[PDB]
RNA sequence: GCCUCGAUAGCUCAGUUGGGAGAGCGUACGACUGAAGAUCGUAAGGUCACCAGUUCGAUCCUGGUUCGGGGCACCA
RNA sequence: ACGUUUCCGACCCGUCUUGAAACACGGAUUGCGGAGUGCUUGUCUACUGCGAGUCAAAGGGUGUUAAAACCUUGCGGCGAA
RNA sequence: ACCAUCUAGUAGCUGGUUCCUUCCGAAGUUUCCCUCAGGAUAGCUGGAUCUCAGGCAGUUAUAUUCGGUAAAGCUAAUGAUU
RNA sequence: ACUGAUUUCUGCCCAGUGCUCUGAAUGUUAAAUCGUAGUAAUUCGAGUAAGCGCGGGUAAACGGCGGGAGUAACUAUGACUC
RNA sequence: GACAUUGUGAAGAGUCAGACUCU
RNA sequence: CUCCUCGAAGACAGUGUCAAGCGGGGAGUUUGACUGGGGCGGUACAUCUAUCAAAUCGUAACGUAGGUGUCCUAAGGCGAGCUCAGAGAGGACGGAAACCUCUCGUAGAGCAAAAGGGCAAAAGCUUGCUUGAUCUUGACUUUCAGUACGAGUACAGACCGCGAAAGCGUGGCCUAUCGAUCCUUUUAAUCCUGAUUGUUUCAGGUAAGAGGUGUCAGAAAAGUUACCACAGGGAUAACUGGCUUGUGGCAGCCAAGCGUCCAUAGCGACGUUGCUUUUUGAUCCUUCGAUGUCGGCUCUUCCUAUCAUUGCGAAGCAGAAUUCGCCAAGCGUUGGAUUGUUCACCCACUAAUAGGGAACGUGAGCUGGGUUUAGACCGUCGUGAGACAGGUUAGUUUUACCCUACUG
RNA sequence: UUUUUUUUUU
């Protein structure tokens, strides 16, 4: 009684019956991740910028 | 595995930077018989019941992870770093030659 | 298991002693003041056979 | 019984059992303090 | 078929981490004996089964090949 | 139209199964009975009332178409850190 | 042994699971489990809808890239071999 | 407990496992007890029985009871030898 | 094996300072 | 006269409680998984390399060849200098092989280990100094559910090492070398708590390590059942049937040779092409709410790859005889000893003693000798219960009156 | 203490 049994048939059919998802396009927008030092010189300079 | 016998490294305590310690091989101490699990388990084993807890019989490790204790010169502050496995473990042996005959 | 014919032997059911024709227990005279101090006579009546 | 069993009628554990057995194992020679034939007196 | 074990003088068996190849019998020489045998004093002796690798160096450690030997080979 | 006769089509249902008409299992026939429920606790959803509140418990007062309905909470539950 | 009760004992296993129309409509695959007749997990599916009114596509074009299979080579390295 | 009339016999092995007998045996041993430290919980140490471990016996107790070479005036075999 | 049931006398040894411990 | 009824033992025994030893006599429970059925074997269970793999990545089998549970105070870090394997040519003892010298030398060496990548003023060799193999939090990659562990990547803060410096350094040139909860234990704060107030012990907490689960996301675990049982399974074996035909059987093609000479009368090696399912295998499609599982007896029919007979052709055919081949299954293909036997072997006759199918034809046709329950014996194996396609003995063979077929 | 053998006829 072997059960093991793997296979990838239906697979690629499951993926693209609701379609394959793009990534968003805000992911380019978040700092996270980005150098500690550049980010804290980042905070230091919108901290002090003058609106008018 | 051979390693020295004093180790100069930086002191978490009050010094705050590379000092001198002494190394030594840490050992485990005695096990307490008023510990909370001790106390908890020879409660459990007293009486009618039999083994209460699981007996480990299954021993696969041939090693254990060598702990250094080494201690600081100036304010006996104490670190515990794990090394990797190793049948053999000695401190401060002779150390390597190179270019001699056998 | 069950218990053995020995274990079984301890209840006294099947394992009793057949005394039915029994003649009676073979027996001394009890110890008394004619046996102490001197003899007592005795006539033989009887030799019988015990079960 | 403690003998019985077998695909040969065979004891196959020593029959010199000791003296504080249990019940239902105290079968065969009892606290023996030797066996086989007595070469000798005795 | 599967799982193990061994292979070393002419024969039977040890041997070391890996740095010696040994023990007995056998063979050769001399001695004692009228002569042989026992006995005494000497000598020489192995395919370390074959191959490849590991390290300074392997009979040995590792892998493969040849021969021999042992155990299992059950249901129905 | 469950009558007859013609032409075409037409394998026995339920079930497990990759695959059943199966030489796979259940089923001779009919009537009646026959199987996702109750409750406690969560969560989401829909609707209703009020809304930084809401619901009020046990209880008390009343009620004789009196186990109902109606009135009643320094305090309690949840919420407000 | 038998009788009553615990007891409607538990079952990852076998069997059954009772009205009609309409719409949508799969999976036998991933990971973990004393796991392999079973579960949890992601995937596939339905429903409720809500926010909006051009950025997407199992398709092409342009531009730029990745690969070492077919073919080719050993009169080029390695390994065979007349 | 084993064997199982009569007749004739019942060989070797106490290494293993049992059973059993001695104990001087500080080898190992629980509770209790005693001593040390501490203000106390408590810590450390000493004794510490039987058993086990050492020694002996026992197989009509459970049971067991080998390999490889050479060798005889035809060959074969192997009394004999290693 | 210890404790209790468990009482009354002797001798020896050892601890102490009349007691305890043992046999 | 004596308030010991007469003796024995006697503060021991016995009794009560606790402690230790023995304790399958008895109780409860367990006795992994994968697997071309299970068992045995193996580990393909955690895991790395090359290939499979069909040019992104990904991709399976008890696929192929191998590796891992270690090793290293240096074999980590860094600075400097140097160049390796090997070849050629020279030099007392020196030889094929010791050391010295000069040329050439794209890596053909070495880098702890398996394989594969990578590396030449280095990542290799020599050497100096060192401990970045240290403390701390986040982010990310790999497996992936985008969980955890493990491993790794690029930064940020501290303190350091080497270097003149730029720089490099969180272990090993890269890809494997490893571990949850609970519990114990250690280190850390001049920390928190013990709730009648405080002090000190003790205990418990917050943070980071170690002690281990190799069935490696991690139960504490020996057998037997032929006296056996239950829920299921044709997901799964033993008998038939189905596919395959390695093996079994049968038939062809070229001719090197045999055949006194002569390859083909009759054979035919080395090679090679087919056929068949009366062998045994492989598979696991049907059947486990059952298709009665060997052989023999009995009785039909069918096929031939023709033993005999009919009609013929060819011979290494002068004839009893014998061989090959063609048309040919119309008709025959026996009696017995041994064995349960199918087979096998022998005795005898015979025209001949041909081979096979029909659910390995035929058990509501028989029989039951074998196999194949429970009783029992021996050998080997096992401590034992018990096991043994090892031997032996004894062991219940049920139902047609229905439909069809067939006979009347 | 140990101390085994001597081919056939003459
Ligand atoms: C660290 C490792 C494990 C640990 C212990 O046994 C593990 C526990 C785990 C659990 O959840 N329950 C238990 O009863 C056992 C132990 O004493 C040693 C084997 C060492």
């Amino acid at each position: 009684a072997k059960s093991k049994n793997h296979t990838n048939h239906n697979q690629n059919k499951k993926a693209h019956r609701n379609g394959i998802t793009k990534p968003k396009k805000h992911i380019f927008l978040s700092m996270k991740g980005v150098d500690a030092k550049f980010i804290k010189n980042l905070r230091f300079s919108r901290k002090n910028n003058k609106r008018q | 595995v051979n390693v020295p016998k004093a180790r100069r490294t930086f002191c978490d305590g009050k010094c705050r930077k590379h000092t001198n310690h002494k190394v030594t091989q840490y050992k485990k101490g005695k096990e307490s018989k008023f510990a909370q699990g001790r106390r908890r388990y020879d409660r459990k084993q007293s009486g009618f019941g039999g083994q209460t807890k699981p007996i480990f019989r299954k021993k696969a490790k041939t090693t254990k992870k060598i702990v250094l204790r080494m201690e600081c010169t100036e304010c006996k502050h104490k670190k515990q770093l794990p090394i990797k496995r190793c049948k053999h473990f000695e401190l401060g042996g002779q150390k390597k030659s190179r270019g001699q005959v056998i | 298991g069950r218990r053995i014919r020995i274990q079984r032997k301890g209840a006294g059911g099947i394992f009793k002693s057949h005394n039915k024709h029994r003649k009676g227990a073979s027996k001394l005279r009890p110890l008394d003041y004619a046996e102490r101090h001197g003899y007592i006579k005795g006539l033989v009546k009887d030799i019988i056979h015990d079960p | 019984h403690p003998h019985g069993g077998g695909n040969h009628q065979h004891i196959g554990h020593p029959s010199t059992v000791r003296r504080d057995a249990s019940a239902g194992k105290k079968v065969g020679l009892i606290a023996a303090r030797r066996t086989g034939r007595i070469r000798g007196g005795k």
